[PDB]
Order: C-alpha cells, then structure tokens, then sequence
C-alpha cells in the first residue's frame, strides 16, 4: 500500500461526505468511484454495495479499493518477478533454475516443497510460469 | 452479479456436461428455442455448452436428428449475419462437424380462431360426429358408471351429463359443442381439405353405440399437422391461463416455460381433442392431407453463397469468410455433385479473392486452401482453367513478408491435392520462378521439388 493514494481516497470519500461520520449515501459509490477513476459495471456496484446499511464506512471501501488495486498490481508483480529472470521474453522456466529459486527467502523449507513443484509443473526443461500460478492459487 | 450470472453458468455447464445425452438432448431442444436470437451473449455461451454437448452427442448421441436438421438449419440462419459471437462461432463449427458426426418471457402465439369458415360438407358431418363424440364422452363416464337421476350428486355415482342426443336442447350441446366446432373452424383456416371420398360406419344413462375410438392412427405429415394443431390448442389454453391469471394484480404459475420444456398430459388431452376428429375421418374412410442430408444438399448452397460474398468481401464480413473455412473443415471432419460443386466454389473464391490477396482473411486463406487440398481426395478435366487462376494468383501474390513462400506453399498444395492418388500452369509457375531467381526463396525451391511429384 502507497501513501498518497491512500490519503487521495480518504479526501475523495470526505470530499463527498457532507456531515462526517462516514456516513455517505450509496449512490454516491459511483461517484466517489468515477472521481477514483473507477467504473465498474450498474450490477458490480451493486454488489459491493451488499458487500457493506446507506452509510459506506471507511475501512472496508479501502479493503475493496485494496482488492481491484492489487489486482492489477498482482499481475504485474507476477511480470516484474518472473522478468527478473528468463532474459529472453517468452516467460519460461528451466527445472533446475526451478530447483534453485523455489528455495527462495521468506518460505525457504525443506526438499519436500521442491519436489511438490517438481512432480506437476509441466516440463517441456522450460515451463510456463501460467501453470504455476494455476497450481499454487488454488 | 455478473459474477453470480456466471457462477450460475458454470453450475450449469457442469450439470449439463457430466450427465444419457438423452435429456441433453432435451435441454438442447430449448436451446435451440432461445438460440435463434444470436444475432444476448449468453444465449451464445449457453449455444457453446449445447456445441460440448454435440461433441458429447455426436457418435453414440447422433426423432431428434430431423429436430438436429432445422437446429443447423436455424443455426446457418441466425448466424447469416456475416468477440463473443467469434467464440459461438468457433464453437459453431464443432457443432457442424458434430452434426456431421450425427450424418455419418415467452408469450405464445395465437392465430385467429372464428374468422374462416366452415364448408357444408362437413356441417353435414359435424351433426352426426357431435353424436359421435357423445358416445365416446358418454363411454369415458361410464368406465366409473355415473348413472342419471333425479338428485345431481357424485356420491352414489349420479351425474346431470349422461343423458342421450334427443333430450339435449338447443344450448346443452353447445356447451360441449363449443370448443370442437372452435377447433374445427382453427383447422378449416390455415387452407386443409377434408374432401369426398368413400363412406363407413354396460349401465344406465346412455348406453352408446360407439366405435372404439383409441387405435386409430394416421401418418408422419398428418401427424404433423395434428402436432401443430395441439401447439395451437396449447397456446390458446396458454393464452386463456395467462389472461386468467393477469386479472388479478399478483404474480404468475410456474408452467409458463418454452414449449420444448413441459410434460405430456396437458398435451395427451390437446392430442386427443385435435385427432379425434382424424380418427373418425381414417374410420370413415376420409383422408387428411395438407391442402441428415440436407446439410450437405445446402453446402452447394452456403458454398455458392460464400463465393459470391468472396468476391468482393473487402469491407466485416471476413468473419464470414473464417466461418466459411472453419465449415470446410469440419465437412472434411464430415466427409461427388455437391462434393465437385464445393470444390469449384473452392477454385472460384481462390480465384475471386486472388486480387484482393480482409486482415484475418489474410492468414485464413491459407488454412482454407490446405483444409480443402487435404480434403480433396476425402470426397474434372477442366482443372486447368482454375490451375491458370491459381497461376494469376500467384502472380498477383508474387510481388504483393511471407507471401511469395505461401504461394509456393499453396502451389505445393495444389500439386499435391491433383496428386493425391494441358501445361499452361507449369509453364507459367516456371515463367514467374525464372522471373523472380536472380532477384521465400528457398522454401519456394524446396516446394517445387516437393510438388514435382
């Protein structure tokens, strides 16, 4: 989470709040979306909206502005991750670098992780990263 | 909730997919019912789930396959037109190659029911078969014996409406008179002629001289006459139910569905009432009258059709022209009158497009002359007239970055497809190789020493 986009939508919700106390009206989601930039569809505003009573509190708009940012912030991520390796462009993994980045920091346990990877991953050993988000993201 | 919309498309496609293909079949049926407005996206997913389910129905799975036949005439119809509809599209060409593997808020629809008349010979028809069908409704009380009296009541089997055609005034016999001769003037309207021909023939109450009116049957198309006119007799009783539910100010009956999705029993009482009348003619000796392949019948047509749009297809509709070569494929996936007459569309649209050689069209072309190449000989002395098109399409390929080695390709395909099993192309082939060899290349060189054969 950056800092300014956090004190942006703070000042956007208290900009179309009148009174103060997180309380705004729930037609005004669009609004205060579409002056984030935001514009999802008449059924998906909907839906966030029963996601939340006619007052939108603060904390949970900001999970679900979290949510629709990391999104796009995950898959570039997952781009820039995979770009530090695998110079060439076509995004494809070799086994053996598998085995060497797999234990990486952060997890970093034993051999039974490694061989988790190395039993299904699809090797061709150059092995498409797409597979691997599939795999691990449930 | 798209989201939810969407889960709930999935659950279905799942329901749908895993589960004999007999009642796939059945679901398909009103899937075809809804299918025909295309030209909404879900209508086009739910047409991608009934193409798996071709996939799934297409050997032991493909009656129904006269319903399969206007299904892909229907699906040849609404997708006339010319994204998601390039996924139903691409779905659309398994569903015809499928179909080959099988050749290998509704609101009804009511027409007018008292504005045609009735000719005189049957109103000297319908005064005895009024009688008729009094034996027959007098016979169905008496299977329990309602046995006429003084005091009206069900209990000791007594009913006020077994009593014999004399006593009936002028308004008892209306009543039930009433729908009959109002279903007699719907099947006297569309233009049906029931004309002359040969003549023919317990309890208390009325004891009927009825002829047994329960094994008589008559044939396909008179059948499908009386199939119409029971869908007409639904829509009516569909209409009277709707209108009787809509005078109130609430909701509706669940029944109110597509009509390829009810039971059979609300049908069985329409089918008696529309084929009691033909039973008695079939008896009486009066006659009713009306007054796969044909996929590949029309693929004379659709490839005449896709000939005369390739001629001069440099606007949308090359979508058309990928849909064209994704039906060549799955015919060759299917697979001499209309068989020749496709592969002259073939040479004619190679040539008709041969100038203009839209963006998708650019790359599709090549996939369709091999699939027809290849299929060629899965299926004609005058081949040097589109030999010489080829060859001033390769010279139009020739100098208008891959293109000159996809002639050669394609040249390698056209060898190789008269090969499967007059010399001006030869030499104008040569003509163009010894114009452009001073100056794509190599494969051009390998294919005609791979087409020399």
């Amino acid at each position: 989470l950056t800092e300014e986009q956090i004190a942006e939508f703070k000042e956007a919700f208290s900009l179309f709040d009148k009174d103060g106390d997180g309380t705004i009206t729930t037609k005004a989601l669009g609004t205060v979306m579409r002056s984030l930039g935001q514009n999802p569809t008449e059924a998906e505003l909907q839906d966030m909206i029963n996601e939340v009573n006619g007052t939108i509190d603060f904390p949970a708009f900001l999970t679900m502005m979290a949510r629709k940012m990391k999104d796009t912030d995950s898959e570039e991520e997952i781009r820039e991750a995979f770009r530090v390796f695998d110079k060439d462009g076509n995004g494809y993994i070799s086994a053996a670098a598998l085995r060497h980045v797999m234990t990486n920091l952060g997890e970093k346990l034993t051999d039974e992780e490694v061989d988790e990877m190395i039993r299904e991953a699809d090797i061709d050993g150059q092995v498409n990263y797409e597979a691997f988000v599939q795999m691990m993201t449930a | 909730k798209g989201c939810s919309l969407t889960k709930a498309q999935r659950d279905s496609i799942e329901v749908c997919l895993l589960s004999r293909p007999s009642m796939m079949q059945h679901l398909l049926r009103r899937l075809v019912f809804d299918v025909p407005l295309l030209n909404k996206m879900p209508l086009k997913l739910l047409t991608n789930h009934y193409e798996r389910c071709w996939k799934y129905y297409c050997l032991p799975g493909g009656a129904s396959e006269e319903e399969l036949h206007l299904s892909r005439k229907l699906f040849w119809g609404i997708f006339d037109a010319l994204y998601e509809q390039e996924l139903f599209k691409l779905a659309l060409p398994c569903l015809s190659a499928v179909a080959g593997a099988l050749p290998p808020n509704f609101n009804p629809q009511p027409v007018d029911t008292s504005n045609i008349t009735i000719p005189e010979k049957l109103e000297y028809f319908i005064n005895k078969y009024a009688e008729h069908s009094h034996d027959k409704w007098s016979m169905d009380k008496l299977a329990n014996g309602w046995i006429y009296g003084e005091i009206y009541s069900d209990s000791s089997k007594v009913q006020p409406l077994m009593k014999p055609y004399k006593l009936l005034s002028e308004k008892e016999k209306e009543i039930y008179r009433w729908p009959i001769k109002e279903s007699l003037k719907t099947m006297l309207a569309w233009g049906w002629r029931i004309e002359r021909t040969r003549e023919g023939d317990a309890a208390h109450g009325y004891s009927p001289r009825a002829i047994d009116m329960s094994n008589v049957t008559l044939s396909r198309d008179l059948h499908a006459m009386a199939e119409m006119m029971a869908e007409n007799y639904h829509n009516i009783w569909a209409k009277k139910k709707k209108l009787e539910l809509e005078s109130k100010g609430g909701g509706n009956h669940p029944l109110l569905v597509p009509y390829d999705t009810l039971t059979a029993k609300e049908k069985a009482k329409d089918r008696e009432k529309a084929q009691d009348i033909l039973k008695f003619l079939q008896i009486n000796g009066y006659a009713v009258s009306r007054g796969y392949f044909l996929s590949a019948a029309s693929r004379p047509l659709c490839s005449g059709g896709h000939a005369s749009n390739k001629e001069k297809e440099m606007v949308f509709c090359k979508l058309g022209v990928l849909v064209r070569h994704r039906i060549s494929l799955f015919g060759n996936d299917a697979t001499l009158h209309i068989l020749g007459q496709t592969l002259d569309a073939r040479t004619v649209m190679k040539t008709g497009l041969e100038s203009v050689k839209f963006l998708d069209n650019a790359a599709e072309d090549l996939e369709k002359t091999m699939e027809n190449l290849k299929q060629g000989q899965f299926t004609t002395t005058v081949a040097l007239l589109p030999m010489l098109s080829s060859l001033f399409e390769h010279i139009g390929q020739h100098q208008f970055l891959e293109d000159v080695q996809v002639s050669c390709y394609r040249i390698l395909t056209s060898l190789y497809a008269l090969g499967t099993s007059v010399e001006r192309q030869r030499s104008a082939l040569g003509e163009c190789l010894a114009a452009f060899a001073g100056a794509a290349f190599l494969e051009t060189h390998l294919d005609k020493h791979n087409i020399y054969s």
